[PDB]
């Protein structure tokens, strides 16, 4: 039938993984903080003229359970690696999330997109160039998003699908 | 140490009463918050609120009586108050401890352990334990799930302080 893509959203607590996912799926913005245990969502979308089904796993940022991420990194096909542009620690955490995915997948070639979220906020501590330079050094796309205004939400998830498709068909 | 009770209901049908000893001897400010929320004497509190997160094997969590969605609640001292102390540990089933969103963010949400949860020691304030009705808390786990979403509405139909 339509192709299913297994996407996994990771990143430090509070960066907006769930706000991004709920914007994509439900078109509304969660202002309140509901820290995630683990949630799964389904949405069909047209990408490049073809309908596909997204299966999205929204993961906990809680640092205490970092050693229980292996199981979902094994099954996920592509990863949205989210930081918040006003939280330098969450940007520093990116390296560690990516390295964990590579380790669990035992691969330097894993579909991923770097996402700089909260771009609506004036408190910016991570510059676009710094994030662009980093993504370039990783060889993956970088997108700035706001779950509040929806800027870049669809583009970040669709770009990840395109990265997975390129990898499956290679 | 004071004792309070919750009369629990499942989709509005009684399930039974759980009572709790509050460790006012060791955590007086935290115990008094939960006591007053249980009686409703400040004009708000747990009556009518639900256990929004139940994860079998670990705990039953509730206490959001402001938003009823797992994000709210408030203490009798303000929306949040400080971690009073971490003297007492999560030693086994029946421990009553405060939920939080990081240091010094106690409100009204709480959890009741259904197992020992040692990795929460030092992070959540333990302030009481189940006295009677632990089997009611066990019975609440029948309605939980892996991520905690519940399959029936588990409510505190009544609550108060026991003499
Ligand atoms: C990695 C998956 N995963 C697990 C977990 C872990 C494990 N282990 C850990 C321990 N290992 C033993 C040492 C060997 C065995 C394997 C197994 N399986 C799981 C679950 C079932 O896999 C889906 C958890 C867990 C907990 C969180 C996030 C993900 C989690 C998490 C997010 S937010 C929070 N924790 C604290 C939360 N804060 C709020 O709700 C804030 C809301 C906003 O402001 C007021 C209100 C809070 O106070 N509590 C009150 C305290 C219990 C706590 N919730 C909670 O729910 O813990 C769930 C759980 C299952 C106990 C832990
Ligand atoms: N201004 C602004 N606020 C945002 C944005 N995305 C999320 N937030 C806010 O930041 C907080 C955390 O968002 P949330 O989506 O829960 O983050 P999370 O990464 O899922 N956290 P966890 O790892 O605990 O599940 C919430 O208050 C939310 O409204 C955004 O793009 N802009
Ligand atoms: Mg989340």
């Amino acid at each position: 039938s339509m192709t299913e893509y297994k996407l996994v959203v990771v990143g430090a607590a509070g960066v907006g993984k769930s706000a991004l996912t709920i914007q994509l799926i439900q078109n509304h913005f969660v202002d309140e903080y509901d820290p995630t245990i683990e949630d799964s969502y389904r949405k069909q979308v047209v990408i490049d003229g073809e309908t596909c089904l997204l299966d999205i796993l929204d993961t906990a940022g809680q640092e205490e359970y970092s050693a229980m991420r292996d199981q979902y990194m094994r099954t996920g096909e592509g990863f949205l690696c989210v930081f918040a542009i006003n939280n330098t620690k969450s940007f520093e955490d990116i390296h560690h999330y990516r390295e964990q995915i590579k380790r669990v997948k035992d691969s330097e070639d894993v579909p991923m997109v770097l996402v700089g979220n909260k771009c609506d906020l004036p408190s910016r501590t991570v510059d676009t160039k710094q994030a662009q330079d980093l993504a370039r050094s990783y060889g993956i796309p970088f997108i700035e998003t706001s779950a509040k205004t929806r800027q870049g939400v669809d583009d970040a998830f669709y770009t990840l699908v395109r990265e997975i498709r390129k990898h499956k068909e290679k | 140490n004071p004792t309070v009770f919750f009369d629990i209901a499942v989709d509005g049908e009684p399930l039974g009463r759980v009572s709790f000893e509050l460790f006012a001897d060791k955590v007086p400010k935290t115990a008094e918050n939960f006591r007053a929320l249980s009686t409703g004497e400040k004009g708000f509190g747990y009556k009518g609120s639900c256990f929004h997160r139940i994860i079998p094997g670990f705990m039953c969590q509730g206490g959001d009586f402001t938003r009823h969605n797992g994000t709210g609640g408030k203490s009798i001292y303000g929306e949040k108050f400080e971690d009073e102390n971490f003297i007492l540990k999560h030693t086994g089933p029946g421990i009553l401890s405060m939920a939080n969103a990081g240091p010094n963010t106690n409100g009204s949400q709480f959890f009741i352990c259904t197992a020992k949860t040692e990795w929460l020691d030092g992070k959540h304030v333990v302030f009481g334990k189940v006295k009677e009705g632990m089997n009611i808390v066990e019975a609440m786990e029948r309605f939980g799930s892996r991520n905690g979403k519940t399959s029936k509405k588990i409510t505190i139909a009544d609550c108060g302080q026991l003499e």
